């Protein structure tokens, strides 16, 4: 079997560039299946992604918190926007990142049910404020920072290094390199 | 453009052609031409030649009100199709000046209105359409001298009139032969 | 556009060309040109040059009625094809003024009408087509001086006439040589 | 086997973004197969979708009510428009949603047999009133609200939170998170 | 195995949106195979479709009547135009529909050998009258209504509810819901 | 296995809408394989098609006559143009059709090696006369009608009903329906 | 458009260019130009410059009959290709006025006719083509002063003539040098 | 297994419409594999094709002559242009064709390394004369006709019937039909 | 169009530009302009400005023969590229009037002819090409005052001449400086 | 077209704009405009306004030689970018008449030449490019009054000059303020 | 298994029209795998290709020389440009070609890292001279001709016949045909 499938056998979910609502459903399907196979074993989620739709990433967030097995999160590469919520969402003591990892706190982009309401500007601006509120609130619950602080940083597109992400409360540890020579 | 050159030369002879669609773009072009000719000389008639399958009911009404306000008689001719709004216009020319050519075909029928927007909007557009259509039928009854009941019985069916029948029915006053 | 410039210069010489399609757009352009030339000077003839495969039967009838109402003789020339409605028009020119060039090819045939709309509409369009076609055959019989039975026997087959045969048959009065 | 297929083995149907008439047939095929495999075992349907065609979602609704096995429904993410009917349609006591789930009551969009009738405006407006009537009626049967109340909310695009959805009668419970640390 | 294939094992044919001449051949292949596997066992055909080409749906009709095994038909969702013939065509006593099913009697659309005959209007109008005659005749044989009655309704796009379809002779029973709570 | 493959196991070839030279090769491959598997067992060919290229349908015709196993032919739906030759080509006593089957005798369309010869009109008209001659000749050999008669009917696009096709010599029997109620 | 401006200025000098295709559209444009120039002043010559690969046989015949009926001498020049119908036209200019430039290339060959329509139509188009082509060969024999047998022997092969050979053969009366 | 694969098991190569340089490589791969599997058993090649690139068809020609196993060739349908060389190339006594088969001797079309040389007209005309020489020479070696005779016929697009092809030296026998009734 | 307006104003100053391609369309446009200017006033010179990569050999020959028959001196200027047929034309201007600007680049080379049609046609086009090319080389030898052997040795290589070298070689009579 | 109308009105004021690309098409248009204005009145100056990123080196040289041969002073203005060939042209205006506006940006840099054709042609185009570029650098050294070594040191780096720096360097004689 | 896969089992690599950098990697993967499976057994590479990118064909060249197993090369059809290097690169005594094979020595085309350097003309012309030098040098090492001789022929697009290729040093033998009749 190809990797990804070997990774699934090892209870590893790899979250990549496919961040459409359509793929969010695959991540949720993977979490639901790994929990039923063995509720007492950790699930590792690797994150390397340029954010994604906020609505579907919140659906993943609730699934991750719903599931009984601990989920640990590892940031490889990128954890932009909304993926930073999913990174912070892992079980405390198990949020990890590699040294050149970058966590990017951004306002969520407009997506979800934006089908074609007439007052698109009043409605979509309202959806944006709601999404920003959820991102700020959700990160505050998982990082320890007041939502007001998170907003100030979110509004400025603050980008955190793997070490800064610890100080900001997203990462518990920065993974060491293992140099054999 | 030979096509546009010919129509400008005809517009100077006070002749307007309706050759297609009767959509909002065509209605605005015709409204502009009727207003222009009436502005240039209101003492003279305008001749409107119709060869059209018809179109939107609201577009046809814009043309009709412009024809009415313009202070000049408008003669109308069916020189092929005068279908749906094409018939409405034909019948709306003044009395004694509505004409059809012998192989003209006149279709009194209704427009479909057209469905656009969200389900919430479609449900509303339909009411405005029903209101406009009721007025279209009242006016056709007045134009042809028919009971409104016959206008509805015939407009709700795909009933074509030959030029000779269209005259008997009241859409046309005269058939042009030579 | 050299093409449009040449046709405007020819229109001033009272010459009209039918070079293609005979669709609704072409018929409206030709109807506009016939009406324009007759309006400019009804004491003079109009020369119509035909080189066309033909088209819709209703488009050809619009041109024909316009040719008839216009108060001026119309001469017609087959200068290549005069097929289907192209023949109808050729034959519809006035008597003594229908011409063909020696290598002209005249096809008396029928249009196909054309199928559009839902099955419910197609079934109706076919009746209007059958009626128009019956009139086309009556008129060709009158134009050529033939029994209608021969017009049907020949129009229902892909029967081409040479210019010399077209004259004998009655579509053409004269062959132009020099 | 990949999830989704593991989920099917566990009698779980996952209803996502594929909400075309073509996919409605797949949902119905899944319900018909799970019932025949074991009529006495519950079927879980996970819902995360931006509505869909009303006509085909009503076809699913009847299949769900036809089937002898209890169907429980879980809203993950979205249950927009017509999917809210399918969410409400699960067996009472078994309608569930995650906290950031949003149930959106909207008028159904125009679809189904809209092949090209001449009087499209009179006909399609009539189809719309019929579809609205079915949505309002169907939700009233499953939520306890009068159809007249549902209409007032439907006409205003009311969006319900997972908790509001209980008060509105769509959800029986809001699923708890399981925080292990 | 995925449903559809499980449904085939259970002798169920699911007729959906794929109503092209190309797919009509698949339905006929399925009927021919199920009959040879066991001529004495019923075949269930589920119908949920927006009509289709008339010519190929008549080819299915003859195959259904040719086959020795009883074919029962269930309307889920739609049975528009020509699919209503196939619905009526099932063995009497076994034509069934769900309550929100809609059977739509329409004139057949133009298809089949419409390759490019010169006199398309005279020929295609003739094909239309022939197709209408077959639809009216075929429904009369399976519904009990005179073909003249069927024509009057066909010409007005009459749409039947699952209950009206019984009165009209297409459906023998309307399937009950099984509410467990 | 899916039908079509089950049909092949039963020695059934299903000839459908795929009537390109490319697919003619598949039909010939199927005939060659079924003959080698068992030369003494009948091959059933089901025909439902809108004609096709004449050149490749003649290639199938020769393969059918070359093969030792009897080939029986059943017309389902359509047997237009050139497919009528293949229908007539089955072993006498075994040409069959369903009641709503239509056999359409038409002049063959232009195909085959029409790569771009300069004198396309003289050459292609010559190919057309050759193809018409083969169709007329081939049907005469299998129907009993003089080729001159066939030409008169071919030139008028004569369409035969399943019963007329017997009188015309293409079909030996029209298949009965099996009504169980 | 500089291109169209230059051609209008040349048309006023009674010069017509055939630079491509000889399809139905080109033939109608050239026929219109020949008729226009002859109408403006029939006492003067028209000069036709040819640089064309050729085209449809029926299009070339329409141009040819127009050249003949027009009451004015037409001079023709091969100023590159005069191939197929381009040669027919070149050779059809009047006698003493057919010219070629030294590097002109003249190809007497046949058109392909072209295959369109259903198999039933293709089989018919081919007969009309064979008839037109037979007339093309008769006319080339008359234009060049050759037995028709040589015209067929050469036109059925891709045989190019140099300008000097074209003169000897009879397509061209003079070679223009300076 | 599907035919084509069953045909390969029986040592049959079916050469169809796929006559690109890319597919010529597949034919050569098939010949190389069949020879290694059993060098003493005949390979049957069925030919039904509208010629193809000359360069790649000559590559097949050399492979066919290189291979120790006899290759027999059967023309079904078409053997245009270059495929006639491959047809003639089979082992003498084993070149066969069906009665409605047509062998078309044509000049080879321009293909191969025509990448974009500046003097395309001088170079490509030179390639054409070389290709014509190889076709004429190769057919002379396999048909017995002088290359000069072949050129005269090639230049006129001569098309041979299955019987004429014997007289011309391409076919040793014309296959009989096997009529069982 | 500023571009076309500028060229019409320049055409009235008897200046013609060859800025690209030398394909059949460009050659016909240039031939028309040369004929027009010579027709308007044959007592005056025409100045041809060349900045072109070249093109088809037959297109270049059409321009060349037109330049020669026109009864007026033609001056030519290399104002960038004069490549392939661009060089042929440059060199074909009259003697004492062939000019190059200092940064002009002159490429004596051959056209590729171009491959079109079936293998049977390609094999024929190549012979006509070889004949035209042989004449191109003869003419370049005459234009430059070189042995034909040098013209072939240089034209078969991608050998660019600087404006100063082009003058020494004989393509250009003068270099224009100020 | 307002854009073309404005430029024609400006061309009559002897003002030429170079707003983009300096490709072969732009160079031919500018060369035509310079030649036209000089032909209309050689006693008056031409003002060239430059706002361009630059382009092909050979296109820029065609414009430059035309500027030089034209018998009239040419003033040049940097009114945004004068980059690469845009700088070459700016610097090539006559002395005392090279201007920059205060927010103008001047980039002395080299063109890339451009890679086209087969590997065999690319290897040759590169030599012609190296030769043209060497001349570009010699001319910039002469235009600015710099050692050629500085022109190379700066042109091989993406070194932008402010308008004030461009004046000090010698590209510009004056800065225009008001 | 299909050929190509049977050919791989027999240690045969078939190099065709797929000569992109992307496919060069597949050839290298095949050489690396065959060597590890059995370092002492010959690998046969069949070559039939219209050259390809020079950079990736040199990557194959080094892999071929790196590998311990002898690689023998057979030219079928074409060995244009750069493929002639790979043909010459086989182990001496084992370079072979079929009689109608053509080896085309051409300058390499421009490819590889041509991403968009500003001075594309100076840089790409430099890459061309480097590539030409490698082709000339590499062929000299494998053919025995001085690189200066190779350049003179390369610059004239010299095309070698299978026999000329022996005289030029690319081919050691020209494969005989095996005529059985």
């Amino acid at each position: 079997s190809n990797p990804y499938n070997k990774l699934f056998e090892e209870r590893i979910i790899f979250l990549g560039v496919q961040v459409d609502d359509a793929s969010a459903n695959d991540i949720m399907a993977q979490l639901l299946v790994l929990e039923s196979l063995d509720p007492d074993r950790d699930i590792t989620m690797y994150i390397n992604s340029p954010g994604g739709g906020f609505t579907s990433l919140m659906a993943i967030y609730d699934t991750m918190q719903y599931v009984r097995a601990d989920i640990q999160t590892v940031c490889l590469g990128q954890a932009a926007s909304a993926a930073a919520v999913l990174l912070a969402a892992g079980t405390p003591g198990k949020r990890m990142a590699l040294p050149n990892a970058r966590v990017l706190i951004h306002q969520p982009s407009l997506s979800g049910v934006i089908q074609g309401q007439f007052s698109d500007l009043e409605i979509q601006a309202a959806e944006i404020e709601r999404m920003r509120t959820l991102m700020e609130t959700t990160l505050a619950r998982h990082t320890g920072k007041d939502a007001g602080v998170i907003r100030k940083d979110t509004d400025r597109d603050k980008i955190l290094t793997a070490e800064e992400a610890k100080d900001y409360g997203i990462i518990d540890t920065v993974l060491e390199y293992r140099k054999l020579s | 453009s030979l096509t546009d050159s010919v129509y400008e030369r005809l517009l100077s002879e006070r002749i307007i052609f309706l050759g297609s669609e009767v959509n909002d773009e065509i209605a605005n072009r015709l409204c502009a031409q009727i207003l222009l000719l009436a502005a240039e000389d209101a003492s003279k008639d305008i001749s409107l030649y119709i060869n059209s399958p018809g179109g939107s009911i609201s577009a046809g009404m814009a043309i009709y009100d412009t024809m009415v306000l313009a202070p000049c008689d408008i003669a109308t001719y069916a020189m092929g199709m005068a279908a749906s709004m094409g018939e409405f216009l034909l019948a709306a020319g003044t009395k004694g000046k509505r004409y059809a050519l012998p192989h003209a075909r006149i279709l009194m029928h209704q427009p479909l209105g057209g469905v656009t927007g969200s389900a919430a909007d479609i449900a509303i557009q339909a009411e405005q359409f029903a209101v406009i259509k009721k007025e279209m039928f009242r006016l056709n009854a007045e134009f042809t001298g028919q009971p409104i009941e016959r206008i509805e019985a015939d407009s709700d069916r795909d009933r074509w009139f030959t030029a000779a029948e269209a005259l008997e029915y009241g859409f046309v006053d005269h058939i042009i032969t030579r």
